[PDB]
């Protein structure tokens, strides 16, 4: 926790991920780039043996990802992975894009696609520094503007906030996503809907889902992290849902 | 057929001689295949082959018993056997006493 | 006549790369994701 | 389009005022006629040839030449697939 | 004397790289491949019992259906996709069948629509571009005609 | 005796050719230069361009090579399969061959004569047909890389049982297990004949005869 | 009737040529998806005819800004002039697929006798295209698509986003 | 089963060639056994164009051979039977498989246009144009070729509207080549030329186009300056840099079209167009040159 | 006609052979409009030879 | 008439003919070096 303490790195369930073993435990991601943090957060460093190196690692804070909220309260799959490639709808910043190039490492890429311009210089800035990362600046909304930067991209993570979730995201979906794709949704159920409840919300979204052809597999909702939120982690199909 | 399927009223083919629309009674429009044993897949030239072999083979042996037993085979509904069953009776007594 | 002759012409490698050969030599003979295990 | 191989292919058997059975009938046939010369023709596509043994002369005779004559004459590798095996005991 | 035996060259039978395919040598004689019937006679059986165990006839259906039962259907005779389907409630359906959807959904009579048909209009005032339209007759009982 | 025994004489006698796809991607993933995969990747048209080249470059720092390239070098000897001829013409194929080996003894610090070598060890089989001839012309050179990948490749004959402790290793044979090698005696029996046939032939050099000489006063010793 | 259809990449453009039509109705079904995805079908039902690769890093950059707002380029219209037939402008009209129903009517201004698909089929078309990649251009197209896609997505976004050098 | 049916129509005129009295069957079956080695190293997989070619040198020495024997033991050269386009036809469908499994070796493609041109007595101009197009289509960016088939067309059949047309479409395509550029340009003035003196000996037996090529050296100079520029588009003094280095690539490209080079018209406007430090001095000295000429 | 149909071998349905229209190619202008400046030019001083 | 020498040699290159290197071989004296 403190300035000097020292931990215990270990490999989570998922891979990509590690914990960080102490008095408490602090989910972590390999750093890619070692020496600056992003978002000022801490970070573990080890040191390893030509002459050692000193290897670096980064924490992982639930109450700003929308992501590590859902590693914490426990999803059985999440389709990313130390070798993939991902697309990440309503990248705001690096403080979630960037972890997830952490994950994805430098084998696997990363395309980050946010609309407005302030975050689009934080995240210019953030992928100079980075090298899996490449930025979309352009409204995510429109696939067929930006096709001549994507190909085939193996899973989606949705952290938008428009109440047209579930068609934005099988736009992307259908022109991008792999078959047999994983897309991980992060609903907020004030954001799509005020007026009725949470839970109407959310089954109204995976009916959504449904119908737009992917399969949802599981659903949390992540509640001591946030409220009224929920994680859908779904598979898409395209070729018999039954 | 199907259970759900009552009083066929219309029917069509499509216009490329592969499927079957058939708008019912029932309030459903509904498309069968033309040849069930298809599929609207496109084939390498080795199964298109062994397909195009297969049919002209049953078609030369179409005649011998058990062939032919095998493939007049079919499961209709109860109440279309037993109306078979007595146009069988009632045709060949007609066709005695004729 | 020789002035047609002496006329200049274009060139190309086209023709030459059909009718033409090599002439080289021949040549002769822990992860990111993993941690130590101590 | 005959040849000297029809004999091996052909395959033994057991007029109508009816124009479809004509016009079956005669295709059946000349559909038979062609399979027969394709598969004539076909064998000149055969990779070898078969072995013979001829003795030359008229006092040379064949029952009186020995396999170790042979496995001298002829090649390696069936010099050595000429096997024997003495297992005395069963 | 001249013997000759049968001596076969492993570098004409068997490949030398490892990615090439092996040479298939074939060799019609009927001595060769004896039960040619009772071969056939097997094949075509096994096809038959195929046919049968493969038969899967239906594929789905449009949308939801009709409301009351499909009583006229018609084919767009110039387009593939495209049918026209008209009830005894009244309303006509006019359906994408690649997705298996509707366009568009008319209340057209009062009566049963007792007659659909599709139709390329061509008014001599000008042409209608059929390339963006497809044009609908729906001819019913309450002594209308409909385009 | 026993029926493994005669089956493994049986296996010894076709030991070369390759009667499946199998044995043919072993037998022809042995090499000199190249690894195995790419070995077994390659073919008889790219082993034989690689051997005209180096061939020419040899018939040019020395001349005797033309017979070589007249005879073991063509396009026939592309074709020829050494495991269908007669006993006849296998003995002057081996004539061709250990006359070969006894000029390009005395180049071997040359990739020329590793490639036409390649070219030799992957058409004719020369490195399990006929090794001792191999060994024999190459042993002087025993610290060398080229005398590691021959120890590699071959399987190694009766008389060589110390290199047959040392095949695939890597450390190279030591000057030792040369004097034992020498101090069978039935070794020198046969490498007397080696330099006797040798000398007849007149192509010897001093790096060949002082290691000679070296191990023959070792012997004695 | 789709017969050709036009793909855009980083390294340039791209015109298939389409030499099955893949059936209409059926198109929702496992077999008709799973043939999408296999190679061994995608080579039945598309055969490439042509590739021009851009000239450099700005005239990509140009050109896929270009391809964003759904104008036709001058690199366009000169792969599209040499390749497409000139047949009638009223009768048989040739088709290519394009991806976006926005390119489609500036294609049309352009050459008069081309009609322009984008429907399901032809985002079928196109999908399978983008996921066999590299293996559909039989050797062709040097450099590689993922540095190509970086440079270019770096590039476009700088450029939409107004950067500086203070 | 390819490579079969492959072999069934190899056999007629093998049939056709035993039968007429030059070939035996046992050289028939030792032609048939390489065709069978050929067809399947063409037909598995991992082959490629070194094999084609092995393949194609067979058959061409193969029909050299039956010319050489019917010319021997019947002594007629044209014999009229199956043999003769029978092997005519099954290289150029060799080179027709090759050319659609492997578009990237042009040595394959340019031995393919090397054989259509050499059989120039039977070739299809037809079909020389659908290899032309088929090899356009698949390499734009290669002015080499653009170069070799408005050479051909110019100089076997001399269209020279056509040429013309192949020269502005592959101007279209590639407009960043100085080469393509600079043969675009001595075209242009051999066909000037060749007209003028067809209008001597037309008279003889009873500045427009210098101002054409000019404009095209006037648009050379324009889209190479726009070219050099893009490539490679920053501050004053980089900016002011580059733009010098440009200006000293183009012109020392227009010292090539001078080299190149009415020629007292030709260079004169050229100059002009070069004047609306060291370059100046060049050019000056070009001038007082140009009087001594 | 139509008896045609019923005696032949094979029918390979799409049979009334659509409108055949121009092909294009790189040898030919296409459509015969100068769509470059150059052609344009070049066209120009054509008619003014 | 008898075969000429160019196209003798055009038909051990068609033929495949491995009598003139088996000669060679068989005539391979190492009596010169």
């Amino acid at each position: 926790a403190r300035g000097g303490a020292k931990v215990v790195i270990e490999p989570h369930r998922h891979a990509g991920v590690y914990i960080a073993r102490g008095k408490e435990d602090l989910l972590v991601t390999k750093n890619m780039a070692p020496g600056e943090s992003v978002y000022g957060e801490k970070r573990i460093s080890v040191e390893e043996p030509v002459p050692p190196t000193k290897v670096e690692y980064r924490v992982w804070n639930p109450f700003r990802s929308k992501l590590a909220a859902g590693i914490m309260g426990g999803l059985d799959e999440l389709f990313i992975a130390p070798g993939k490639k991902v697309l990440y709808l309503g990248a705001a910043s690096g403080t979630s894009v960037s972890h997830v190039s952490d994950v994805v490492g430098p084998e696997g890429v990363v395309y980050a696609v946010e609309f407005s311009h302030r975050p689009g210089r934080e995240l210019i800035s953030m992928a100079k520094k980075r090298p899996n990362i490449i930025p979309i600046i352009e409204d995510a909304r429109h696939p067929q503007k930006y096709r001549m930067l994507i190909g085939m991209v193996d899973c989606v993570f949705a952290d938008v906030a428009q109440p047209d979730q579930a068609r934005i995201i099988a736009l992307n979906s259908h022109m991008f996503l792999k078959d047999q794709g994983g897309v991980v949704i992060s609903i907020k159920a004030n954001c799509i809907d005020s007026t009725v409840d949470a839970e109407t919300v959310f089954a109204r979204e995976v009916q959504k889902l449904r119908e737009e052809r992917i399969k949802p597999l599981e659903q949390l909702t992540l509640e001591p992290y946030e409220r009224d939120h929920c994680i859908v982690v779904g598979r898409y199909m395209r070729s018999g849902l039954k | 057929h199907t259970k759900r399927m009552q009083h066929v009223f219309q029917v069509k083919y499509s216009m490329d001689s592969k499927y079957i629309i058939s708008g019912s009674d029932d309030g459903n429009v509904r498309l069968w295949r033309s040849k069930a044993w298809e599929r609207s897949n496109v084939k390498t030239t080795r199964e298109k082959n062994k397909l195009e072999y297969d049919e002209k083979l049953k078609e030369r042996f179409r005649h011998m018993p058990e062939i032919k037993r095998i493939s007049r085979h079919r499961h209709v509904p109860q109440v279309i056997k037993k109306a078979q069953e007595i146009k069988n009776i009632e045709l060949s007594s007609i066709k005695r006493r004729e | 006549e020789t002035n047609l002759k002496k006329l200049p012409k274009l060139e190309t490698g086209f023709d030459a790369l059909a009718n033409k050969k090599k002439k080289k030599n021949v040549l002769p003979s822990n992860d990111w994701f993993t941690l130590p295990k101590p | 389009k005959e040849r000297e191989n029809q004999n091996k292919f052909e395959r033994s058997t057991y007029q109508t005022k009816d124009k479809k059975l004509r016009a079956g009938l005669k295709k059946i046939d000349e559909q038979y006629k062609k399979a027969v010369s394709s598969a004539a023709a076909t064998d000149y596509l055969l990779p070898e040839s078969n072995g013979y043994l001829e003795p030359e002369n008229e006092l040379e005779k064949t029952f009186k030449v020995q396999q170790s004559e042979i496995k001298s004459s002829v090649d390696v590798s069936t010099a050595n697939k000429a096997l024997d095996l003495s297992l005395k005991e069963f | 004397m001249k013997i000759k035996t049968i001596k076969r060259s492993a570098d004409d039978y068997v490949p030398v790289k490892s990615t090439q395919e092996s040479q298939m040598p074939r060799n019609l004689n009927p001595e060769l491949h004896p039960f040619e019937r009772a071969r056939e006679y097997t094949k075509a059986l096994n096809a038959t019992k195929l046919e049968r165990m493969f038969a899967k006839p239906f594929v789905g259906q449009l949308g939801y259906g009709h409301r009351d039962g499909v009583y006229a259907i018609a084919k767009n005779y110039g387009s593939l996709n495209k049918l026209a389907t008209g009830s005894a409630d009244g309303v006509i359906k006019y359906w994408n069948m690649s997705t298996r959807e509707e366009f568009v959904s008319f209340k057209a009579h009062y009566g049963l629509v007792t007659g659909l048909c599709v139709t390329q209009p061509r008014f001599h005032d000008k042409k209608p571009d059929l390339k963006s339209q497809n044009f609908m007759l729906s001819c019913s009982d309450d002594k209308t005609v409909k385009l | 005796s026993s029926l493994s025994d005669q089956l493994a004489q049986v296996a010894s006698n076709n030991a070369t050719v390759a009667l499946d796809r199998k044995r043919r991607q072993k037998l022809h993933s042995a090499s000199l230069i190249y690894n195995s995969k790419t070995a077994a990747t390659q073919d008889y048209d790219f082993i034989f361009e690689n051997a005209s080249k180096a061939l020419e470059e040899l018939s040019q720092i020395e001349p005797k090579f033309a017979i070589f390239s007249r005879t073991l070098f063509s396009e026939s000897s592309i074709s020829l399969d050494r495991n269908v001829q007669t006993k006849e013409e296998i003995k002057d194929l081996d004539n061709a061959i250990n006359a070969y080996l006894l000029l390009a003894s005395s180049k071997w610090y040359l990739a020329p004569t590793l490639h036409a070598t390649e070219w030799l060890v992957r058409r004719f089989q020369i490195h399990v047909k006929n090794t001792e001839m191999l060994l024999l012309s190459t042993l002087n050179y025993y610290q060398t890389p080229v005398f590691k990948r021959i120890l590699s490749i071959i399987k190694l004959p009766p008389l060589f049982n110390c290199l047959s402790n040392f095949v695939r290793s890597e450390k190279p044979p030591t000057a030792l297990t040369m004097i034992k090698l020498f101090n069978d005696m039935d070794f020198l029996k046969l490498y007397t004949s080696y330099l006797d046939q040798c000398i007849k032939h007149n192509a010897t050099y001093t790096n060949q005869l002082l290691f000679t000489t070296c191990c023959f006063i070792n012997v004695v010793a | 009737p789709i017969e050709y259809l036009l793909f855009e990449e980083p390294t340039g453009y791209a015109v298939f040529k389409v030499k099955l039509q893949q059936d209409d109705i059926g198109s929702r079904l496992k077999e008709v998806q799973e043939q999408i995805n296999d190679f061994g079908a995608f080579t039945k039902l598309i055969e490439l005819v042509s590739f021009a690769p851009f000239k450099g890093a700005a005239e990509a950059l140009e050109n896929a800004n270009d391809i964003s707002e759904g104008l036709v380029s001058e690199s366009l219209k000169a792969i599209l002039d040499l390749n497409l037939p000139k047949a009638s402008s009223k009768k048989k009209n040739i088709t290519l697929a394009i991806s976006d129903k926005n390119l489609g009517p500036s294609i049309k201004e352009e050459f008069p006798y081309v009609d322009c698909i984008s429907n399901e089929l032809a985002q079928d078309l196109i999908r399978g295209v983008r996921l066999h990649g590299e293996k559909l251009f039989k050797g062709l197209q040097s450099g590689d698509l993922e540095r190509a896609q970086l440079g270019l997505g770096h590039a476009y976004s700088r450029a939409k986003v107004k950067f500086s050098v203070q | 089963s390819k490579t079969r049916y492959y072999l069934e129509q190899c056999i007629p005129e093998m049939d056709d060639l035993v039968e007429k009295g030059l070939f035996t069957k046992n050289e028939v079956s030792l032609i048939m056994k390489k065709r069978t080695d050929f067809e399947h190293r063409l037909n598995s997989r991992g082959s490629s164009i070194n094999d084609y070619i092995k393949y194609i040198n067979y058959e061409s020495n193969v029909n050299k051979l039956r010319a050489k024997r019917c010319k021997r033991i019947l002594q007629v050269k044209k014999t009229n039977s199956l043999s003769d386009w029978s092997i005519q036809q099954r290289i150029g469908f060799i080179y027709q498989r090759g050319t659609n499994k492997f578009p990237q070796d042009l040595k394959f493609w340019a031995m393919y246009l090397n054989y259509m041109k050499a059989r120039g007595n039977q070739t299809s101009y037809k079909k020389i144009h659908n290899i032309y197009n088929q090899l356009l289509k698949l390499h734009p960016t290669n002015v080499d070729i653009w170069i070799s088939c408005a050479k051909y067309e110019y100089e076997v059949h001399a269209n020279f509207k056509s040429c013309r047309n192949i020269f502005q479409n592959g101007l279209r395509f590639n407009p960043d080549v100085p080469k393509l550029w600079y043969e675009y340009v001595k075209f242009e003035l051999n066909f000037i030329t060749k007209l003028i003196n067809r209008r001597k000996v037309m008279g003889l037996i009873n500045a427009l186009r210098g101002d054409i090529a000019l404009t095209i050296f006037d648009v050379c100079m324009k889209t190479l300056g726009k070219h050099y520029i893009n490539k490679h588009k920053s501050d004053s003094k980089m900016n002011i840099e580059l733009n010098k280095e440009t200006l000293n690539y183009l012109f020392s490209e227009s010292l090539r079209y001078i080299k190149l080079f009415e020629r007292d018209y030709l260079i004169n406007h050229v100059l002009q167009f070069w004047k609306n430090p060291e370059l100046y001095l060049k050019t000056v000295m070009i001038d007082i040159t140009l009087n001594i000429r | 006609i139509v008896q045609q149909n019923r005696r032949a071998d094979h029918l390979i349905f799409p049979l009334n052979k659509p409108t055949e229209h121009n092909h294009a190619s790189a040898f030919t202008r296409t459509q015969d409009v100068p769509q470059t400046e150059l052609q344009e030019k070049v066209d120009q001083v054509l008619q003014e030879s | 008439p008898p075969p000429d020498e160019e196209e003798q040699l055009l038909a051990k290159f068609v033929f495949g003919d491995t009598t003139d290197l088996q000669e060679n071989l068989a005539k391979f004296n190492a009596d010169f070096i």
